[PDB]
């Protein structure tokens, strides 16, 4: 068994904690969605390789510029997270999160993850985003951002419907097992 | 952790912990608020458990079996005793408040109405000053501990066998030396998110809403002071490297 470490970064409204919880839990938070995530060590078997994957969160650290980088040491893969129903969280990827992850973690694979993709066909999301001259993040805008920031790959998921969540974490395990 | 408390916090939520007949008598907003209060205590119980693993299992275990320099163990687990005292006292205060609120003839049914007052005490005055300085020292010595752990594991075979041995149980999956160290640093930043979500369902009592508003401001002031006083240490950082 090989031990690899994951870390999820991104603005709060991207849904990073939910993503970690819905993955780590065999169930679905039907009764209670926890406010916080401690840590989890997932047993993953990707492409025949069996890896132990420590999952970590940076939610709460967003305003503490010296406390936040203490999560980064020894990270093998980075999940760079943004919300599809939030174009503002995508714009902060190359301005805020990319400069910092590349500073502390040069050469560590980054996977751009577009969360809340189920909200791309939601009408409450279109109605409120029209009030700010905005509209849900288009697939090509996510792919082009992943390209522009030099991401290892670009993925999309929905932690509410569990759609594409197992794939993101199986791919992050491949990314962490590189070179 | 003690069996009594483990069984008291074994459920996923406060709604699953209390008896279904007791839950039925409460409103939506109350069940909501109590689920998040239950989480604040559940995670605090877990936090203290993490510091017990570090002190009794690793720190003490090393002192007794691995006969290495005493400053090595201090370098590995800095301020763990001080940290354990802060959180064991907070946990006791939180656990007593739950016990007081227990309905007569029941060990599981309760409703905590007052919490903001206990949080204002924790994050203000000497308790806040002792917490700020301890987390500043822990966090600034965090990296130096991760490097010292790796130096020892990848240079000493006795240290390697000890670690492999003490971490062998299934219950230590999330709790290796480094994961315990990150779990501790990440704890202080969980409080504002927990307190804001509790505050979101505490509008039924105006003095409770103001308590949780003040407590929120106090954790945030504390977090800013720890963050401002952090300067990473390096194992053998030369004097020239420090003053430049
Ligand atoms: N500069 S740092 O302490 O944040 C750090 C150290 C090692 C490492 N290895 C992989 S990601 C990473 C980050």
């Amino acid at each position: 068994a090989i031990r690899k470490k994951l870390v999820i970064v991104g603005d709060g409204a991207c849904g990073k904690t939910c993503l970690l919880i819905v993955f780590s839990k065999d169930q679905f938070p039907e009764v209670y969605v926890p406010t916080v995530f401690e840590n989890y060590v997932a047993d993953i078997e990707v492409d025949g390789k069996q890896v132990e994957l420590a999952l970590w969160d940076t939610a709460g650290q967003e305003d503490y510029d010296r406390l936040r980088p203490l999560s980064y040491p020894d990270t093998d893969v980075i999940l760079m997270c943004f919300s599809i129903d939030s174009p503002d969280s995508l714009e902060n990827i190359p301005e805020k999160w990319t400069p910092e992850v590349k500073h502390f973690c040069p050469n560590v694979p980054i996977i751009l993850v577009g969360n809340k993709k189920d909200l791309r066909n939601d009408e409450h999301t279109r109605r409120e985003l029209a009030k700010m001259k905005q509209e849900p993040v288009k697939p090509e805008e996510g792919r082009d951002m992943a390209n522009r920031i030099g991401a290892f790959g670009y993925m999309e998921c929905s932690a509410k419907t569990k759609d594409g969540v197992r794939e993101v974490f199986e791919m992050a395990t491949r990314a962490a097992l590189q070179a | 952790s003690m069996e009594m408390d483990e069984k008291d916090f074994a459920a996923d939520s406060w709604s699953l912990a209390v008896d279904s007949s007791f839950l039925q008598q409460h409103k939506k907003e109350v069940m909501k608020q109590q689920d998040v209060i239950y989480e604040l205590i559940q995670t605090e119980l877990h936090h203290v458990r993490t510091l017990k693993i570090m002190t009794r299992l690793f720190r003490t275990g090393m002192l007794e079996e691995l006969h290495l320099e005493p400053g090595v163990v201090q370098g590995l687990f800095p301020c763990v005793d001080e940290l354990s005292d802060i959180h064991t006292r907070f946990l006791s205060q939180l656990l007593e408040r739950r016990r007081q609120a227990l309905c007569p003839g029941s060990t599981r049914n309760f409703v905590i109405h007052r919490l903001g007052d206990l949080l204002i005490s924790q994050f203000s005055g000497p308790s806040a000053e002792q917490m700020c300085k301890t987390y500043s020292e822990f966090c600034s010595r965090h990296s130096k501990a991760l490097k010292l752990y790796k130096e020892l594991y990848a240079r000493d075979k006795r240290f390697q066998q000890f670690i492999r041995k003490v971490t062998r149980p299934a219950v230590l999956k999330r709790h290796g030396v480094q994961e315990c160290i990150l779990l501790v640093t990440q704890r202080i930043t969980k409080y504002p998110l927990l307190i804001s979500r509790i505050l979101q369902h505490s509008h039924g009592i105006e003095e409770e809403r103001q308590d949780l508003t003040t407590a929120l401001g106090l954790v945030k002031e504390l977090l800013s002071n720890v963050d401002e006083g952090i300067y990473q240490l390096e194992k053998g950082a030369r004097l020239q490297e420090i003053y430049n």
